[PDB]
RNA sequence: UUGACCUCAAAUCAGGUAGGACUACGCGCUGAACUUAAGCAUAUCAAUAAGCGCAGGAAAAGAAAAUAACCAUGAUUCCCUCAGUAACGGCGAGUGAAGCGGGAAAAGCUCAAAUUUGAAAUCUGGCAACAUUUCUUUUGUUGUCCGAGUUGUAAUUUCAA
RNA sequence: GGACAUGGGUUAGUCGAUCCUAAGAGAUAGGGAAGCUCCGUAUGAAAGUUGCACGAUUUUUCGUGCCUCCUAUCGAAAGGG
RNA sequence: CAGAAUUCCGUGAAUCAUCGAAUCUUUGAACGCACAUUGCGCCUUUGGGUUCUACCAAAGGCAUGCCUGUUUGAGUGUCAUU
């Protein structure tokens, strides 16, 4: 799943970025994904963290946005394309989501 | 509703009414058996915190248990080993009385599953117990999705291996610095297991 | 005296045949068998002794009904007719 | 002592039964080294213990 | 047996012993006119049975 | 050798006569083989014996058929009749009982199911 | 509810019958040890000789758990002879043997010859 | 007198359930001594051996009354590292973790505390019918009746709200 | 030859066991004990087997009622019988 | 060793393999009470011998703790019409 980018806390460890747990909820508003579609989606949510910045607020939502643009969203009924699903499901693969969204 | 009345009297336990009431009862419980069938819990609210439901399938139990520490069970104080270990009036059990509770009603009901227990009286010599216990050959409890998880075989005698709440308040179970002895069995496993890696 | 002349005094039985074990060890005056601790509703047992479980154990004797469901599992307990 | 019980009288019955020789055919089964066994008990030499 | 003689000594015991006053308001009841009027009311408005 | 898709056509009644004259004639060999006996009929007190066993089988087997018939379409069945598994296994919740759901739950899943996704490069 | 006795006793209740809803067996047993399993064989040793010649009484092998009353029941429906009294016998083998006298009216000699080991 | 409620009984009442065995691994209770300290009592062996209770295919733990003091992290478990370190110890002999970081795997949730109050909307059992089967052996549905339950079974809610 | 091999041999209403109880052992009620288990035998138990014609054609063991200090068992092949 | 030749162009030998139906003696957690005794009992049904009650035989049953429900009950526990 894709994974947040987060600072590891103490001064040891504050100058590098590492993978996160999940999303947090104000991440997920801003992105506009309700918590309850992100996890059907493959996003995880994390309720304890909290962006204290916003530059970690800006990172991890553009890296939703990025994630949603490359996402391609089955139709849970099958040739009815609904609202935020796709029809060009053809040509969809398996693809490892740290080459779209490495940690950088 | 009345149940936040009755939690909230339930903490006056210094008040006239209650001083009263618990004399009363402890009286009536002594000259009861020292575990005996309660038809309805005598705390309701606490009942329900703790997972009792007013259904078929759940059975109340009330208990009495010794007080005091634990003497060693030696023939005369003699030990028979070094000075340390020469204790025999002075030694505490390592579970709690509410854990001995849950387990002897767990034995004289063996059909069925420990759920819960709670502290309704004390005196010098017994402290009183209601245990909450389900009957897992009950249709209304297999069939009902919050309690299911109580039927299957690794939840039996629970009470027993120490997975009631008291069971693992007694086993130290917790979170953080102050549990990290942990499982005790497990961490020490843990930390005295010499690791002879590959070194290729 | 302790010695020869003492041992032609020795013609009572102290144990007999165990009902649930068929050892020699069910002693008497006890009613208790020493091996397996007949009638107690448990089989006498010991850490400190292993090759006495060796002894006894399952493996030991028949298995016929352990066989059964060795076998019946292989298929995973069907009934009904081939 | 002439006064013995059932289950007595029938462990006496299944001793005299196992001390028998065994038979020359049987030896004679391809791949079998049961010729000789020292299982043979006798009444004097080793006893029965109940 | 065990079971009479307790119901019958927890009443006696309820006559001994000074009563909290919050648990000897029970004790007042109405008397019989004003319970039968009350339950004359009651029974004009009870719940709707199966059959109802 | 009697043969089973015979002796299971045959009736009830017919059978146990069949089984007393074979088990009479068992005694017979039997009596035989001790004042004086012969290779043929001590081979055929074997063919005897299992004579006597599949018409017992099959005797055993029109019981418990008619058993069946008879419990047919009810609650509570003989347990011979019954369930043959592993004693757990009849002790384990049944497949309906696991599948039990809440309203809440039922929601949640009928709202928020798992979707299938895929990542474009 | 005058009370003559100081003492209280535990009334009377009704204490109803068992009606089981299924049988705890589908199948009943068949008869265990009807004749065929009592009666195993005739004994034909030079001492059971003597008794059938002499004494009119015949020597089975019945089996461990058989009685003198089954015994005889198996005896007359076998062999239609009626037995006057029956001798119980179990050998250091392990194995029972029955001592059989037939009445006055039936020859043991004939009745061993019909079953034949003579 | 009868009935209702409450409590307590009996039945070879209808239907069920528990015991025992296996203990390599698992969860607890109880619990030494040999030995080391060149003696020995605290210590060490060891929160071990023995004893006792209780499970599964894994068990236990688990979604913070958790870390940290950072630009902060974020359920549990396991491996490497932290580290033979902080620390404990007749500070003698000896003992001795945890935060961060990297990796394996990742999954979240459920109740009690609310007046459904214009309707106990909840559940068990008996009987009958209709379906189902790893299966005449399994598992359900509907109808009716009787019970449970207002000293509270259902529904939206569980703090992330 | 009490050895070896092959066969045969122990027949009970009246002889013993079986029945009873002794010293004792030991469930159950109940109380301790973390527990293995310990104490306890009408013990702080609603511990019933028994006595009586009320129905009953007409010459009888089938459903009530009222009842009174009963009581688990094991334990002797030399005790009692 | 023999026997099996009712066999082998056949539902058929084999201490064959597999296995979804059965049988499964006395015991044993062991379950009517016991047991150094194949000892002593009780209930239902069906049969035998003149025995509607005795005896014999067969079949089916009788342990404890606990849960839900049923029936019959007890209480100078709380109450209403009579
Ligand atoms: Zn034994």
């Amino acid at each position: 799943a894709i994974r947040p980018a987060v600072k590891p806390p103490t001064i040891r460890y504050n100058m590098k970025v590492r993978a996160g747990r999940g999303f947090t909820l104000e991440e997920l508003k801003a992105a506009g994904v309700s918590r309850r579609v992100a996890s059907t989606i493959g996003i995880p949510v994390d309720h304890r963290r909290r962006n204290r910045s916003e530059e970690s607020l800006q990172r991890n939502v553009e890296r939703i946005k990025v994630y949603l643009a490359h996402l391609i969203v089955f139709p849970r009924k099958a040739g009815q394309p609904k609202k935020g699903d796709a029809t060009d499901v053809s040509g969809a693969e398996q693809t490892d989501v740290a080459a779209v969204l490495p940690i950088t | 509703g009345a149940y936040k009345y009755l939690e909230e009297l339930a903490k006056k336990k210094q008040s006239d009414v209650n001083l009263f009431l618990s004399r009363v009862r402890a009286w009536e419980y002594r000259q009861m058996n020292v575990i005996h069938r309660a038809s309805r819990p005598s705390r309701p609210d606490k009942a329900r915190r703790l997972g009792y439901k007013a259904k078929q399938g759940y059975v109340i139990y009330r208990i009495r248990v010794r007080r005091g520490g634990r003497k060693r069970p030696v023939p005369k104080g003699q030990t028979y080993g070094k000075p340390v270990h020469q204790g025999v009036n002075h030694l505490k059990y390592q579970r709690s009385a509410r854990c001995t509770a849950e387990e002897r009603v767990g034995r004289y009901c063996s059909n069925l599953r420990v759920l819960n227990s709670y502290w309704v009286n004390q005196d010098a010599t017994y402290k009183f117990f209601e245990v909450i216990l389900v009957d897992p050959s009950h249709k209304a409890i297999r069939r009902d999705p919050r309690i299911n998880w109580i039927v299957n075989p690794v939840h039996k005698h629970r009470e027993s291996r120490g997975l009631t709440s008291i069971g693992k308040k007694s086993r130290g179970i917790g979170k953080g610095h102050r549990y990290n002895n942990s499982p005790q069995h497990a961490t020490w496993l843990r930390h005295n297991t010499l690791s002879l890696r590959r070194y290729r | 005296t302790k010695g020869t002349q003492s041992f032609g005094m020795r013609h009572n039985k102290s144990h007999t045949i165990c009902r649930r074990c068929g050892k020699r060890s069910f002693h008497i005056q006890k009613s208790t068998c020493a091996c397996c601790g007949y009638p107690a509703a448990k089989t006498r047992s010991y850490n400190w002794g292993a090759k006495a479980k060796r002894r006894r154990t399952t493996g030991t004797g028949r298995m016929s009904y352990l066989k059964k469901v060795h076998r019946s599992f292989k298929n995973g307990f069907r009934s009904g007719k081939p | 002592p002439s006064h013995k019980s059932f289950r007595t009288k029938q462990k006496l019955a299944k001793a005299a039964r196992q001390n028998r020789p065994i038979p020359q055919w049987i030896r004679l089964r391809t791949g079998n080294t049961v010729h000789y066994n020292m299982k043979r008990r006798h009444w004097r030499r080793t006893k029965l213990n109940i | 047996p065990e079971y009479i003689r307790l119901q019958r000594r927890r009443k006696i015991l309820n006559l001994r012993l000074k009563v909290p006053p919050a648990i000897a308001q029970f004790q007042k009841t109405l008397d019989k006119n004003t319970a039968t009027q009350v339950f004359k009311l009651l029974n004009k408005y009870r719940p709707e049975t199966a059959a109802e | 050798a009697l043969k089973t898709f015979e002796l299971r056509k045959q009736s009830q009644e017919n059978l146990a006569e069949q089984l007393q004259e074979l088990r009479q004639e068992l005694a017979s060999l039997r009596v035989q083989k001790i004042a004086g006996g012969s290779g043929s009929k001590l081979s055929k007190i074997k063919t005897t014996r299992k004579d006597i066993a599949r018409i017992l089988t099959v005797i055993n087997e029109s019981n418990r058929l008619a058993a069946r018939e008879a419990y047919k379409n009810k609650k509570y069945i003989p347990l011979d009749l019954r369930q043959k598994k592993t004693r757990a296994i009849r002790r384990a919740l049944t497949p309906y009982e696991q599948s039990r759901k809440t309203l809440k739950q039922i929601k949640k899943e009928r709202y928020f199911p798992l979707r299938k996704y895929a990542l474009k490069a | 509810k005058v009370r003559t006795s100081t003492t209280f006793r535990r009334p009377k209740t009704l204490q109803l019958s068992r009606k089981p809803k299924y049988a705890r067996k589908s199948v009943a047993h068949a008869p265990r040890l009807d004749e065929y399993k009592i009666i195993v064989n005739p004994i034909n040793s030079e001492s059971a000789m003597k008794k059938i010649e002499d004494d009119n009484t015949l020597v089975f092998h019945v089996h461990l758990k058989a009685n003198k009353f089954t015994i005889k029941e198996a005896v007359r429906k076998l062999y239609s002879v009626e037995p006057v009294k029956i001798n119980t016998l179990i050998r250091p083998n392990g194995t029972k043997k029955a001592f059989v006298k037939l009445s006055a009216d039936a020859d043991a000699l004939d009745v061993a010859n019909r079953i034949g080991f003579l």
